[PDB]
């Protein structure tokens, strides 16, 4: 729990931090793919730039 | 110190040895009650408290 029970809480405020075992992990998932996704476009743009010249 | 004292007469009719901390003030109205019900957390070194009672 992030809070003192009965207390006054702001909106969008973290209250209970949950186990991010699968999630932080999961977050890693797209991360590499993002890392890998961008990787492809990297070359592609790397190519396009060349072809441009 | 607006965090109030609280004391107990344990079921034996004996009052709990030391007072306890009145924690928060809930704003909750139980529709069948009028319940202002609060929580005052209490120390239990000897485990005499046995929650749920």
């Amino acid at each position: 729990r992030n809070f003192k029970e009965g207390s006054d809480i702001e909106a969008g405020v973290s209250l209970y931090q949950i186990d991010p075992a699968t999630y932080q992990a999961t977050y890693d998932s797209a991360k590499g793919d993002l890392a890998k996704a961008q990787a492809a476009a990297n070359i592609a743009q790397l190519t396009v730039n060349r072809y441009q010249k | 110190n607006g965090k109030a004292k609280v004391s107990l007469i344990t079921s034996d009719g004996i009052k709990f040895p030391q007072d306890g901390t009145l924690e928060f003030s809930d704003v909750t109205v139980d529709q069948t009650t009028g319940s202002i019900t609060l929580r005052a957390i209490f120390p239990n070194p000897d485990h005499t408290m046995m929650p749920g009672m």
